[PDB]
């Protein structure tokens, strides 16, 4: 679970890559597909060509559930009320696809905030990821 | 099983810009820290209870640059990996009984910790040549079973 | 997360297994050691022989906060307080360790309870067991 | 990858006695139902909307019969689980991008289904042999990477 600084240290990241969400969140997909293809199997609708306005613009998306889900750290299931449903009832995204997706994020933000990003960081950081989807696939666990 | 041709000289083109030491407590710190449930194999390496000491002990010090160690012996040999984690595949096994997941965990603190080392220069390809490293040393261990 | 038919489902079968603890709790840990000796390294200070006064006696024990555990379906991280600790912070159990007995537990039920233990009862108990360990991992993750 | 003498006898003086056609539907009715993002595989097999349904098709119903037909090629073969779902190890990821844990899934929905068909002559050793045949087959699905 989550402590003060838990939620805290999530909440200083996320002070700073305020900044950047179609710079951010966009760079964690592309991350994504390249890393593990099989992913791309949610997007036959998509281009998942370097450098799209799908990649770019829903990159831009995620980003901002996440940022969201960071305003609403001790109710994030509410905070992502469509989102759960939308993934686990209706696309039925396997559950792993999450912790890959999460570590992606983890890399885009090791990228570009090192010095932020330190180990207790990252637990903090990992925790928080990797319970966004948690309360992503709370419809089928 | 099989290495494409940019791969090889991608994990490499950045294989040898790593400073095993540096690097080294780095992936084991952060290993212990974010999964606390592996310290439970390190209890014969001292104080561990705080990031600062996770950080800061001399046997983890050490025995990370002896991890990362082991990835050198695998880029260098790319078509043998069996061979050489081979003894260590056994001694992660029979010896310990560490958990397979552990080591993909360890392979993902890995992947993270180049990524905050190289900046700019770890790019999605080259990512994408390396967590597959990740899971291939992580499989050369992953076979006292199968 | 469980709904009311998770929580009931979850209720029917543990007013069947009610009967018997040392003698089902007992028993989905000689199924533990046996199909996964590995998990015999956290006990160096039991005798896990075939038969045991420690296999039968703590078995009745891990029955017992699983019975109780259903007890309070709504507030369970309250009710394995102690539990959650003592597995977390100072034996600590790697967690892929709570999915093996969690399936151990369901083997043992299958064995004994068959006609009850219906695919969606098999879904629910999974929930269960599946969030129980999670409420013992809560300081890690 | 080596089988110890009572585990050959005892994965089949267990198996001929498995209704291949009954136990069929039920680890793949209950594999839809308690794993339900994998029903996404299954878009081409009619209505499974509700546990009567997935318990109900025809087509879920007869892929079953089909599933539990592939373990037993292999008990009768117990030393080449390699070669005989080879040609599944790739259907089973090039094709379909089934992941491993899926496998290790469907794996235990099978070690509970004849605990519940066979009653107390399912032992806690019969499991032991048996769980391990499931992370056998299951890996010779898992392959196509490794
Ligand atoms: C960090 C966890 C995740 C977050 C925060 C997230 C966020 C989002 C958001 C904000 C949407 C847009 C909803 C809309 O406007 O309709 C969405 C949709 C979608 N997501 Fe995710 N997602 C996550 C995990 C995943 C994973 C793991 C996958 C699978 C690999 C995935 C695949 C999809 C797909 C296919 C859509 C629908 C796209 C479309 O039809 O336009 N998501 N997600
Ligand atoms: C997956 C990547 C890994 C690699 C490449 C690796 C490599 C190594 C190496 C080089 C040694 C030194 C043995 C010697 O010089 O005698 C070692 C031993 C050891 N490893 Fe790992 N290892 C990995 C993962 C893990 C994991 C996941 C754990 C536990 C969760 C672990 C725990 C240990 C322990 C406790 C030792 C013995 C050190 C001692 O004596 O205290 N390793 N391994
Ligand atoms: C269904 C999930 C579990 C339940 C309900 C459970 C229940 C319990 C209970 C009631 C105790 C007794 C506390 C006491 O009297 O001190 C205990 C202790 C213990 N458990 Fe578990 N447990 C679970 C999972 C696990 C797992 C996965 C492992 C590791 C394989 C494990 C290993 C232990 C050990 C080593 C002790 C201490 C025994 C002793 O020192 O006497 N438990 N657990
Ligand atoms: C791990 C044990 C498994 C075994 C032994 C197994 C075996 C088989 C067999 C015998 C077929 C028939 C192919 C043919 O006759 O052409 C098949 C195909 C298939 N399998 Fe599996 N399988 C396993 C696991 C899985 C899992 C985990 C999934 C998905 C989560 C899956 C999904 C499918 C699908 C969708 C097909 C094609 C059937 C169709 O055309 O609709 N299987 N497999």
């Amino acid at each position: 679970v989550l402590s003060a600084n838990d939620k805290s240290n999530v909440k200083a990241v996320f002070a700073k890559i305020g900044g950047q969400a179609g710079d951010l969140g966009g760079e964690a997909l592309e991350r994504l597909f390249i890393t593990y293809p099989q992913t791309k199997t949610y997007f036959p609708h998509f281009d998942l060509s370097h450098g799209s306005a799908q990649i770019k613009g829903h990159g831009k998306k995620v980003a901002e559930a996440l940022v969201e889900a960071a305003n609403h750290i001790d109710d994030i299931a509410g905070a992502l009320s469509k989102l759960s449903d939308l993934h686990a009832q209706k696309l039925r995204v396997d559950p792993v696809n999450f912790k890959l997706l999460g570590h992606c994020f983890l890399v885009v933000v090791a990228v570009h905030f090192p010095s932020l990003l330190t180990p207790e960081v990252h637990a903090s950081l990992d925790k928080f990821v990797l319970a966004v989807g948690t309360v992503l696939t709370a419809k089928y666990r | 099983v099989h290495w494409s041709a940019e791969e090889k000289q991608l994990i490499t083109s950045i294989w040898g810009k790593v400073n095993v030491a540096d690097c080294g407590a780095e992936a084991l710190a952060r290993l212990l820290i974010v999964y606390p449930w592996t310290q439970r194999f390190f209890s014969s390496f001292g104080n561990l209870s705080s990031a600062t000491a996770i950080s800061g002990n001399p046997n983890v010090k050490a025995h990370g640059k002896k991890v990362l160690t082991s990835f050198g012996d695998a880029v260098k040999n790319l078509d043998n990996i069996k061979g050489t984690f081979a003894q260590l595949s056994e001694l992660h096994c029979d010896k310990l009984h560490v958990d397979p997941e552990n080591f993909r965990l360890l392979g993902d603190i890995l992947v993270i910790i180049l990524a905050a080392h190289f900046g700019k220069d770890f790019t999605p390809e080259c990512q994408a040549a390396w967590q597959k490293l990740v899971r291939v040393v992580a499989h050369a261990l992953a076979r006292k079973y199968h």
